[PDB]
């Protein structure tokens, strides 16, 4: 089997600046003819893969001339002259010379935006869920950058640990932002034992960490 | 217009079998089709290929001897028989033409993908709880889809009419072995009672569909 190696795995690029991804194969991809059986693929967040460059250096239908491919044998390079916001996704190189066909590890292209502080929101548990013996309080961070953020749960100024989980979206194709939700889940007995529930957000776009809170017993 | 619609996905026990059915329309029997899978959060992995000229099929080493790719030209359908399934086979499976080089233009057609999950867990329908907006503690609201298996669930807002500012998060595997996600939508703060927000949760594996009105 031919081993396809991509480098790098992550590529932060400011919009308007060039990007370059390399792809190395453990065997020459040149057939007896003059075609290099290497393809480049782009997978945008939430979509199926989309073909960019085929046979090493030929631009596919619909692909802007900003995308270009080069190389021959065992070394190929994909270049984007000026990256745009819509270029978010993972780029793969695949070989179609000999079976089995193999893809690269994939290069996640991050779009380097301007800093945007998150909008923090706090959601108390619903009365319907409280009837089931469990309580879920959710903390929402809306459209920030960079992805780095610290979300801590404090119940009566007591830092919680082990009862929260985070979920982050892919970089948005329009504003290059992330969204994050953190859910703190307690039983109905433990939830009713305390009063003040708060999530504290720490982010570089915030001068000091921001806290959204609520007191149970309020509608 | 070329459209590839994959089918057959769902839950299967370790060592069980599934049969994926990839259908097409427009411009099929003349091109080599392929299967590409992707484990959740991992990269793409080529599975098998069948050639237009009858049966000249190749398989990856990871699926060789266990999966069988075939095609029914009489029904315009591509099939993938998956036998002796293991947990590492959990992935979204795509049927794709890969490169089609006709005339002097290169095209590519992929399907929407179908999720195959390999586990002994039982199917469970989700509970939907409202996340209502408030203040004094831009405005946000959403729905909490909790305690379901297996993936996926689909969540829309106002029967798909409301799409701006909606964020549906990736599902998270809870400690109970059940998934959980929330779908929130941010709205301008001054439109309290200006619109009505309903979330449409659909969990096809359990045949459950919930429409939850969210209001303060």
């Amino acid at each position: 089997d031919i081993v396809m190696t991509q480098s790098p795995l992550s590529l932060p690029v400011t919009p308007g600046e060039p990007a370059s991804i390399s792809c190395r194969s453990s065997q020459s991809l040149l057939h007896s003819n003059g075609y290099n059986y290497l393809d480049w693929y782009l997978q945008k967040p939430g979509q199926s893969p989309q073909l960019l460059i085929y046979l090493g250096s030929n631009r596919a239908s619909g692909v802007p001339d900003r995308f270009s491919g080069s190389g021959s044998g065992t070394d190929f390079t994909l270049k984007i002259s000026r990256v745009e916001a819509e270029d978010v996704g993972v780029y793969y190189c695949m070989q179609a010379l000999q079976t089995p066909y193999t893809f690269g590890q994939g290069t996640k292209l991050e779009i380097k935006r301007t800093v945007a502080a998150p909008s923090v929101f706090i959601f108390p548990p619903s009365d319907e869920q409280l009837k089931s013996g469990t309580a879920s309080v959710v903390c929402l961070l809306n459209n920030f950058y960079p992805r780095e953020a610290k979300v801590q749960w404090k119940v009566d100024n007591a830092l919680q640990s082990g009862n929260s989980q985070e979920s982050v979206t892919e970089q948005d194709s329009k504003d290059s932002t992330y969204s994050l939700s953190s859910t703190l889940t307690l039983s109905k007995a433990d939830y009713e034992k305390h009063k003040v529930y708060a999530c504290e957000v720490t982010h570089q776009g915030l001068s000091s960490p921001v806290t959204k809170s609520f007191n149970r017993g309020e509608c | 217009e070329v459209q590839l619609l994959e089918s057959g996905g769902g839950l299967v026990q370790p060592g069980g079998s599934l049969r994926l059915s990839c259908a097409a329309s427009g411009f099929f029997s003349s091109y080599a089709m392929s299967w590409v899978r992707q484990a959740p959060g991992k990269g793409l992995e080529w599975v098998s290929v069948i050639y237009s000229g009858g049966s000249s099929t190749y398989y990856a080493d990871s699926v060789k001897g266990r999966f069988t790719i075939s095609r029914d030209n009489s029904k315009n359908t591509l099939y993938l028989q998956m036998n002796s399934l293991r947990a590492e086979d959990t992935a979204v499976y795509y049927c794709t033409t890969l490169l089609i080089l006709e005339s002097d233009v290169g095209v590519d057609y992929w399907g929407q993908g179908t999720l195959v999950t390999v586990s002994s867990a039982s199917t469970k329908g989700p509970s939907v709880f409202p996340l209502a907006p408030s203040s004094k503690s831009t405005a946000a609201l959403g729905c909490l889809v909790k305690d379901y298996f297996p993936e996926p669930v689909t969540v829309s807002w106002n029967s798909g009419a409301l799409t701006s500012g909606v964020h549906t998060f990736p599902a998270v595997l809870q400690s109970s072995g059940l998934y959980s996600l929330s779908s929130v939508v941010t709205v301008p703060s001054s439109s309290l009672g200006t619109q009505t927000y309903i979330c449409n949760v659909n969990h096809k594996p359990s045949n459950t569909k919930v429409d939850k009105k969210v209001e303060p």
